[PDB]
């Protein structure tokens, strides 16, 4: 199942991610490399569980399919810019690490909002599985 | 292989297949479809959010009950709970197991012909049986003989039953208890100022309900007691930071169940639809009616009771008569673990309703 | 080839392609005629001067700012600011690319009408669409709800959004910051002794206003500390040589976004708006407009915030709520960093105003 195949490897990829995130400023190439490798797991989530809802055979599933889906996108490019941000803001001239410690954060956050939805594109898809 | 026993609620919609412990799956059953609007962009929302999460994501939905006096309102959401509840949490299809349903004692014709007929049609379930709450909770007190106490939000009940025969001429249905204990609780927290006034909000009052409210065991000297100093009165935090405190309205709100002149209803108290029950049945039964009366439901797990309710029976009841009151540990799943030993048992089998002897037959079976 | 995302600010008009960094065109929105006669004869220069060319000569203009109580004072200058951004700057026809332009949250009807409707009749775009700059600002934050303070020269506002709703009846519109602040700094610019009354000049208070005030920690205290014989006195220098010694008024001018009776106004400071936004919404919601608060605009940039703030929420906040204040970096180009999310992404290419139903149903549904 390439749908649960993928949502263990964005798993595996939050591992690592969440290890890089308490580092220091010498995990800045890595940070920004392992959120461009979580956006393209993202997408082909997305790109399966529009494939498994053409395949079902209930309008409900498929409606619910799409609609939770459908969120993955933009929260995968605002993990994508918010990267770009970060990037900048590390090795900054001058910057605060309270700015600092607060990007992170929402970094850390919003990649909790892609790992929320795609954990309820999962549940959608074992559903759309059954019919 | 195993059947699965799923209670219809009048709650608190409890699901689990057949055994051994407690239910796998409890939920409020509430849908609320989304009053605001988005401006996130997508949509990227559900059309209307069923429970858990419908409580854990209030005050943008309003909420709405699809049970209501214990009749179905539409099956049009009743349809999208158990479709829901099926496919993506318990992650099962009607069609794998004979199922077990449940309905009330005495509720209204054809809830539960609609109910059977649309569920056979729809999710195409290969046998079905249905049992009303309070027979199954017999089973659950591992006795055959007892007046049933299946005592919900919004439709208790009190029906006797002697070894091994149910009796009809004695049958009492109250619909004072318990969404019309919510409403109230509501309408007197409103009286301290703690606003409460829309149909979500009633939730957060409900949990208030559970946890803060207890049954007095003689009112008249609680009154005394709640206007002398020392405080029986309670601190509450709220989601929001707020601090409020209840406590004479505390001990008021249960004895209502034996006191309906708090709601201003008629309707006569557990107390007097107990003993008129009882004194309504021949009379050699009445013997061991008494001391058989059995409580069932997640409204009942009050401190306080049993011995207000054994103390009112007795002051009322003959001399010398004895009254014992059976208590299950955690009522709330009483049902459920009455169903799972019914649909379990053999020879019983051939008592269900099977789809292909259902197709020529139809829903006259049923009754 | 990409589409265009060009924001209408209240300063300080942004302008740039869809993404991946930082606008192309930024500049303070000043329109001004030349108000002294030729001898040149010419003449062979400009009938009034844009930016950048109104901030290269000061002293010879009048400057006009085009946008003011957040509205325009018209389109006559208004499409000489649009034709000269598009034209001799960014070096693009809107025919080729659909754009995506800003507005304010709350503001008079019918003026984004208007607007449309004069921009799809002069610069022809194939198609289009108008966002609140708020709404923007939550895509650059990277939350899903929040209450979001878009603050510039003149108009601030502050607009609540929950998971993905905007809850309508919350929202506020403060005429109060920043052009007000501009204007009382001239006053109390005043009594250090120069002269600022004049139109043009009042650019170079707008620049004291950046630069040189901070934000008090508590006002009582600053004040006492000020009256320390230890220098609090900075100095700045003017454009011919002058030295002005600013020391008290330096947190004198901010503060008055928490006192507006500083200005003798008597709209309420942005301490008790914030509070009164959370406090018109639902129980659940309250939590959560706590520690998603978003400051955004170029009129929050001092470092005095966000922990003064922090201070005087959490002295009205109630005991152990979540608070979280702290903004992102570069909050004057958030509003575009938004903006390039957006009309980038699918599903909403198909949500854009298009030329064939603008020409049939005209400026139909637009908010
Ligand atoms: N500790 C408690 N004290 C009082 N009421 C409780 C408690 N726990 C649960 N309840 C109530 O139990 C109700 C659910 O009753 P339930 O047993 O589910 O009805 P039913 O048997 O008909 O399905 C809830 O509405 C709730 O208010
Ligand atoms: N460092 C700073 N401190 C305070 N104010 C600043 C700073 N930098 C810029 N500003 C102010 O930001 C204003 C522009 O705000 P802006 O974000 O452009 O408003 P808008 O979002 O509504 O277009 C300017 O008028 C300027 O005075
Ligand atoms: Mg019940
Ligand atoms: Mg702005």
């Amino acid at each position: 199942n390439d749908i649960i195949a993928a949502a263990k490897r964005m798993a595996l990829l939050m591992a690592e991610m969440s290890r890089l995130v308490r580092g220091g400023s010498g995990t800045k190439r890595a940070l920004i490399q392992c959120a461009k490798d979580i956006a393209k797991a993202s997408d082909e989530v997305t790109r399966l569980a529009k494939e498994v809802a053409k395949q079902c055979t209930d309008k409900r599933i498929r409606t619910n399919l799409l609609q939770v889906c459908e969120r993955i996108p933009t929260i995968s490019t605002q993990l994508k810019i918010l990267s770009t941000v970060k990037a900048t803001m590390l090795g900054r001239t001058n910057i605060s690490d309270e700015e600092s410690e607060q990007a992170t954060e929402m970094l850390v956050h919003n990649a909790q909002n892609l790992m929320q939805s795609v954990k309820e594109t999962v549940r959608e898809a074992e559903a759309a599985s059954i019919k | 292989t195993t059947a699965l026993v799923c209670d219809n609620g009048s709650g608190l919609v409890k699901a689990g297949f057949a055994g051994d412990d407690a239910p796998r799956a409890v939920f409020p059953s509430i849908v609320g479809r989304p009053r605001h609007q988005g401006v996130m962009v997508g949509m990227g929302q559900k059309d209307s959010y069923v429970g858990d999460e419908a409580q854990s994501k209030r005050g943008i939905l309003t909420l709405k009950y699809p049970i209501e006096h214990g009749i179905i309102t539409n099956w049009d959401d009743m349809e999208k709970i158990w479709h829901h509840t099926f496919y993506n949490e318990l992650r099962v299809a009607p069609e794998e197991h004979p199922t077990l349903l449940t309905e009330a004692p005495l509720n209204p014709k054809a809830n539960r012909e609609k109910m059977t007929q649309i569920m056979f049609e729809t999710f195409n379930v290969p046998a079905m049986y249905v049992a009303i709450q309070a027979v199954l909770s017999l089973y659950a007190s591992g006795r055959t003989t007892g007046i049933v106490l299946d005592s919900g939000d919004g439709v208790t009940h009190n029906v006797p039953i002697y070894e091994g025969y149910a009796l009809p001429h004695a049958i009492m249905r109250l619909d004072l208890a318990g969404r019309d204990l919510t409403d109230y609780l509501m309408k007197i927290l409103t009286e301290r100022g703690y606003s409460f006034v829309t149909t979500a909000e009633r939730e957060i009052v409900r949990d208030i309900k559970e946890k803060l409210c207890y049954v007095a065991l003689d009112f008249e000297n609680e009154m005394a007691t709640a206007a002398s100093s020392s405080s029986l009165e309670k601190s509450y935090e709220l989601p929001d930071g707020q601090v409020i405190t209840i406590g004479n309205e505390r001990f008021r709100c249960p004895e209502t169940l034996f006191q309906p002149s708090f709601i201003g209803m008629e309707s006569a108290g557990i107390h007097e639809t107990t003993y008129n029950s009882i004194m309504k049945c021949d009379i050699d039964i009445r013997k061991d009616l008494y001391a058989n009366n059995v409580m069932s439901g997640g409204t009942t797990m009050y401190p306080g009771i049993a011995d207000r309710m054994q103390k009112e029976i007795t002051a009322l009841a003959p001399s010398t008569m004895k009254i014992k009151i059976i208590a299950p540990p955690e009522r709330k799943y009483s049902v459920w673990i009455g169903g799972s030993i019914l649909a379990s048992l053999s020879t019983f089998q051939q008592m269900w309703i099977t789809k292909q002897e259902y197709d020529e037959a139809g829903p006259s079976i049923v009754h």
